[PDB]
């Protein structure tokens, strides 16, 4: 049914924004809406759709100028926020670019300092051969023709390439539009302008994946070992012109369905190259997921031999977190595809009880999802405000909660810890050993003994005020059994603080190795 | 002084005026603003709030999309402030904040403040005392200095009101931290001063209790903003952070302006004493050259030795990092290119400025800049040996090899910098420590004479 | 529990008991040291406590020579008495501190001690206000911690006399910061607690004056020690620089007393502060629940993100140290080795030290420790993220690319750590935050996922 909050009375257009799973319901039954306006006023946790075409997809490509043909305030907002690195020295991190326009070009026309902009760009990175221009509020309004300009800079520099995105803040309700703009974007100007040099015997293109804290080199290294040509990566760690490619691949495998579906169904209706849908989280739904890789190229015994491996080095590890996890709460509050992502994978295989799930941009096709892998009485919230999260937390009393940064620092203030479902806390969370790297810092944000000390009232008469110390698993312990607790196959996470510099270490080998051979 | 020579921005030092407007609007109790325009415009600069102070604060939006940029968007802004006075009770001021879309198709919000505190208001909220007002902030213009400058104005005109005479000064402290509104305020009270402070920011730093939740929020109120047309005097630190607040007050209450300096260093905090001490009449108390004398103690261990002949970048907010340039010089550093990061015209005219020009001789003045400057000018080679500056410019640091202190808005990077003054004595003790620990890092992560760290 | 095997030192981590009675000694308000013994051994411990707080102390030596060992050298104590006195009309307080030499051949300054206030005293300085003690610090056994501790039960016991009741409490410090005593003097304020603080050393941070000259000093007076046998009861916080006064106390005066926590971190600044409420009746207030709580808040903005799971070696004062490694396993960070320098039989039946081996899996504590110890275990393999101690330490630090935050004493390879706490909840706020600024700080030296600070 249909989930009201006492916050939102006075708005009652939320009401079929939120529905509570009950038994002998199914998607036909209710199902929250999507992708709709934003109600004025309500302190929603939205964003704009420049967010979503240039501070999302088009930055995590590493090999760009990404110039935002606007005032600088688009391009410091969205600079130094995001967790997408690169094998390119994180030049996609460290510069950004903007044309600043003033009130004199707003007024008689900005075209002529876009130009001039981005003749600035090029030459003060002269390595940098590929640009994408964004539209923000303010040239989107007045008119400013992009286009032309970028077909004028490219003739006369004659070895530069150039992207147009038109897609300002206001144009969509949330980070989607952007999505879908830049999906269409890309497909209509650039995919098919540029050949593959070498194209192996199972290619795939790999798409709706950001790099965040390296989880596509984490999952690279599972394609090298399984000997499949990731011919592109839309977009995280991903080249310009790898992207202009994708309609030579033999497989589309689609990890966020929410950002990058459009170009995947285009790609299908177009050049006839099938869609996977795959998981990248957990060890179960990312076994699956490279099974089917496998299975499709008929290599199914290479996949087989990653998961034997990668379950005998990691799964003990994991269930050691389990054990210490089973019955805890959680809030699982991304903005998009995560919810449905982690929902079904995190309750089976860490033992968390998911109580409730928000999407702050994804449409009706992610709530459909979310629902369908949450349990009963869970909490599914469409375009969530800050009061509405308030309510949910004093109604549901979740353990941790996953969600963004700010609002963590909300849900801080209220008692609960929190994990950055954005941009991790010691990620990358995606592989094997990802996930038990979110294991632990699930169970270290839980079992924290600062977290108890904080909630320890010292004026109080007869306080609980104690000396020494305690540690996590002091405090984990006290849930488990005798059995679990002297366990002699479980044991805590062994792993590095930075777990990518090995793969990509190894993807580099790989890399190097595969050219060897092929230029012999 | 150079003025930046490209037209567009590589990696820019300062957002746009709405974010300032923002900023501004989060140091008053009880005030929500609402941001019209886009959500973006107003969920980054919270987002960015949030590094800075590791906080979340309330600030909302009118969520403008293409029907509302095509159609007029006024619809937006009184939903917003019914949804807005509805759902948060406790409510008094809503300042309306434009953003660049909306100052593009003219949306008259000034106009709609009349009407809604004819017809919203004594309707739907009857009794109730809510204060309206817009903050005008064209995104192509000026910067979020700008931005913050001009919201005090507005604050401060919307609220101020002549009464009975109060022994009361005015302080407005510009753009700074909760540690330095701290500073500020212990100078005052050992000087026996008392002030209206604009703005009342140590509750940014809020506690983590163990049973009442108790969240973020600004101190200073109706009150404070009513009375400052009856004070003895207004202080602005900041020329560029509230000098249109103060020019407004002389000129509609008559109440008398001391603009400056920013209290950065031994010198201006002895300048921003004596200006405090004339305007009220309060003698400067001993304690207060003992404090004095213990940040020299600690100034003269480290100066001669160590911050003598230091070549330093700076950037900041203008006034922050005009007065770090000139205490830099007090303590013999030798500032090398001072990046003032936006379009002001007033930089060329400022009497700090035109004196930096003139004793400051291998100084380098960049207006209009952003942080290509430092980092193109460290490629062409001028050599650092420090820099002080606030997060954004931290890869310059990284890649380079160049330490920072942190500075000024934001500093993300490192832990509780919010905490600290950077102003009167206490924070020239600060400010000079972390910049001797700083360097001393450096010279044992370069093995660069790291021995000589025993016996100094 | 580990004992050094090796009987030689490697880079020794704390020096002789002389040294340690020295420094107890300059905390004392108008007296003046005689080391009794070679002049190196005065002059090397004025130069170190100068390392730690860049300001110097007045401590006289006896000079003894060959003659002077050969033949007896009590001659040279009752010249240096004399002087000293004639000289400095001020000094009410002479301690003779022994050193290895004269311990070795049996000089009895005890004796000398009772001829010097029949005859000299009397006859050249009549009516003058002297004390003389003697502290025996024979270098050969125990180190500075023990003659620290064995000093303050020497300044007690001269001094201390039952008189009429008191409310104050009695609060043993243990070695601390001028930062420390500033910290735990506020908590008491707060608590409306009157103490004797042994000592006070908070002007060991002189200013730097326009016109009158005001030199480092210590501020417990003759009457606060007198006091102590009045007292309510006494808290000494270092159960190895402290305890002994406080057994006195209650066995001589029947004053009740608690030893410990050392209140490093929240949990054991609790506790301190429980036993203080205990003591004297008085509650906690509300007052401390927020600033605890203003410390919890900046903990868990950086604890589980930046702190858990970092691997930890800890070397400092015993008491300093054992509480710098409980505060540690309360932040979820994984100690590795605890170094206890010297050779006391008490650490294996600390309490705390106990539950440490409990409940701390991968850590080892050496006892007897040197440098060596942390250093050749780091070349054998061990690896670490952090390094707690004082600045003796640093090579090890620098030559393989450990931080290392600096704590206890010496601290000298830093500018103004004497200044910030380490104590109370203001301490676990400054001690967290400058972990974690060592950490970020190591990342961008080594480029280490540096990226990462930007959202946290
Ligand atoms: S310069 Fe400044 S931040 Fe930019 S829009 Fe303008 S007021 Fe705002 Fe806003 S919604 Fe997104 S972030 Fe921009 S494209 Fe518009
Ligand atoms: S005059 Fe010179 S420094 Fe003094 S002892 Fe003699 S050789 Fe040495 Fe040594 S151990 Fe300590 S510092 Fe002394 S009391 Fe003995």
């Amino acid at each position: 049914p249909y989930h009201e909050f006492e916050v939102s009375k006075c708005i009652p257009e939320r009401r079929e924004h939120a529905v509570m799973k009950a038994a002998g319901e199914d998607l036909t039954s209710c199902l929250p809406k999507g992708y709709l306006n934003t109600i004025p006023g309500t302190i929603s946790e939205r964003g704009c759709a420049y967010c979503g075409a240039k501070h999302v997809i088009g930055t995590p490509m590493k090999d760009v100028i990404h110039i935002s043909h606007g005032p600088n305030g688009c391009t410091y907002d969205t600079w130094q926020t995001k967790r997408y690195i690169s094998d390119n020295d994180n030049f996609q991190l460290k510069y950004t670019f903007a044309t600043d326009v003033k009130e004199k070009h707003v007024v008689f026309g900005a075209e002529g300092l876009l130009k001039k902009s981005m003749h600035e760009a090029f030459d003060a990175f002269p390595n940098i051969k590929r640009m994408t221009v964004y539209q923000t509020c303010t040239t989107a309004l007045i008119g400013d023709d992009v286009d032309a300009i970028a077909k004028e800079v490219m003739e006369e520099r004659g070895d530069v390439d150039v992207f147009v995105c038109n897609s300002p803040g206001f144009a969509g309700p949330s980070q989607s539009g952007g999505h879908h703009k830049i999906n269409i974007a890309w497909l209509n100007q650039k995919v098919g302008t540029v050949e593959p040099d070498y194209l192996g015997e199972h290619v795939i293109n790999y798409v709706g994946e950001y790099n965040i804290q390296g989880d596509q080199e984490v999952m690279i290294d599972y394609f090298n070992r399984m000997g499949i040509q990731v011919l592109s990566t839309f977009t995280g760690n991903g080249s310009y012109d790898s992207l202009r490619m994708m309609h030579r691949a033999h497989l589309n495998v689609l990890e966020c369905a929410r950002s990058a579906e459009y170009i995947c169904d285009e790609l299908r209706a177009r050049y006839g190259i099938p869609r996977l849908d795959i998981d990248g989280f957990g060890f179960e739904p990312l076994a699956n997921s490279l099974r089917k890789v496998a299975l499709f190229f008929g290599i199914e015994d290479k996949a087989e031999a990653i998961i034997a491996e990668e379950y005998a080095k990691w799964k003990p590890q994991l269930d050691w977190y389990k054990e210490r996890l089973k019955g805890k709460k959680v809030c699982l509050w991304p903005g998009g595809s995560k919810l449905w992502h982690w929902a079904h994978a995190i309750e089976e295989e860490m033992g968390l009880k998911v109580v409730s799930v928000y999407t702050k941009f994804g449409h009706q096709g992610d709530m459909e999802k979310g629902v369908s892998r949450c349990g009963e009485g869970a909490l599914a919230i469409d375009d969530p405000n800050e009061l509405e999260s308030v309510e949910a937390i004093e109604m549901l009393k979740p353990d941790i909660i996953f969600t963004g940064k700010r609002p963590g620092e909300f849900v801080k203030k209220h008692g609960v810890p929190y994990l950055n479902a954005h941009a991790y806390h010691n990620g990358p969370y995606k592989g094997f050993e990802g996930w038990v790297r979110f294991a632990r810092d699930i169970y270290n944000a839980i079992y924290s003994p600062m977290r108890q000390l904080a909630a320890l009232d010292i004026s109080a008469p007869d306080a609980a005020i104690t000396s020494g110390f305690r540690t996590a698993k002091m405090n984990a312990d006290l849930t488990v059994s005798d059995e679990v607790k002297f366990s002699e196959v479980l044991h805590e996470y062994t792993g590095k603080y930075d777990s990518i510099a090995e793969i990509r270490a190894r993807n580099q080998a790989y890399a190097a190795e595969q050219k060897a051979l092929r230029d012999a | 002084v150079t003025q930046k020579a490209r037209e567009g921005t590589i990696n820019p030092i300062f957002t746009c005026q709405p974010a300032g407007a923002q900023f501004a609007s989060i140091g008053i109790k009880d005030c929500i603003g609402i941001v019209h325009g886009g959500q973006g415009c107003v969920m980054f600069v919270r987002l960015l709030i949030s590094q800075h102070m590791k906080e979340s604060f309330e600030i909302a939006s009118s969520s403008v999309h293409e029907d509302g940029a095509v159609f007029g968007a006024l619809d937006r802004v009184e939903t917003a402030v019914e949804v807005l006075l509805t759902r948060y009770p406790d409510v008094k001021v809503v300042p309306i904040i434009t953003t660049c879309s909306t100052e593009i198709i003219g949306d008259d919000v000034d106009g709609l403040l009349s009407k809604l505190e004819d017809e919203l208001l004594p309707t739907k909220f009857p009794g109730r005392e809510v204060h309206l007002l817009t903050v005008h902030c064209p995104s192509f213009v000026g910067s979020m200095i700008t931005g913050y400058d001009k919201a005090v104005h507005d604050f401060v005109k919307k609220f101020a009101t002549k009464d009975e005479p109060s022994d009361k000064i005015n302080l407005i402290t510009g753009w700074v931290n909760p540690g330095d509104v701290k500073e500020l305020k212990h100078l005052l009270e050992v000087m026996e001063v008392k002030a209206n402070v604009l703005f009342e920011v140590e509750s940014f730093d809020s506690p983590l209790m163990p049973d009442l939740e108790h969240h973020s929020h600004g101190s200073t109120t109706i009150e404070d903003l009513r009375d400052t047309a009856n004070a003895k005097g207004t202080i602005a630190l900041n020329r560029y952070e509230g000098m249109k607040a103060a020019d407004y007050l002389k000129k509609k209450f008559k109440v008398p302006a001391v603009i400056g300096p920013t209290p950065v260093g031994i010198r201006n905090t002895d300048a921003f004493l004596k200006a405090v001490s004339e305007m009220t009449g309060q003698p400067i108390p001993a304690q207060l050259v003992k404090e004095r004398g213990l940040a020299l103690d600690a100034i003269a261990d480290i100066g001669h030795m160590f911050l003598a002949d230091k070549r330093v970048a700076i950037y900041a907010n203008p006034d922050l990092a005009i007065g770090l340039t000139e205490f830099c010089l007090d303590l013999e550093m030798k500032p090398k290119l001072l990046l003032l990061g936006d379009d002001n015209s007033g930089y060329v005219k400022d009497p700090r400025v035109l004196a930096l020009q003139e004793n400051a001789p291998d100084l380098e003045i960049v207006t209009n800049a952003d942080f290509w400057d430092l980092e193109s000018r460290i490629q062409q080679g001028l050599e650092l040996d420090l820099i002080l500056g606030h997060s954004k410019g931290r890869f310059i640091s990284i890649d380079y090899k160049v330490p920072m202190v942190r500075v000024g808005f934001p500093t993300y990077d490192r832990a509780g910098m919010y905490r600290h003054p950077v102003l009167g004595y206490g924070g020239a003790m600060f400010l000079a420590e972390t910049m001797a620990n700083t360097l001393f890092a450096d010279m044992e992560a370069k093995k660069n004479k790291e021995w000589i760290l025993n016996v100094w």
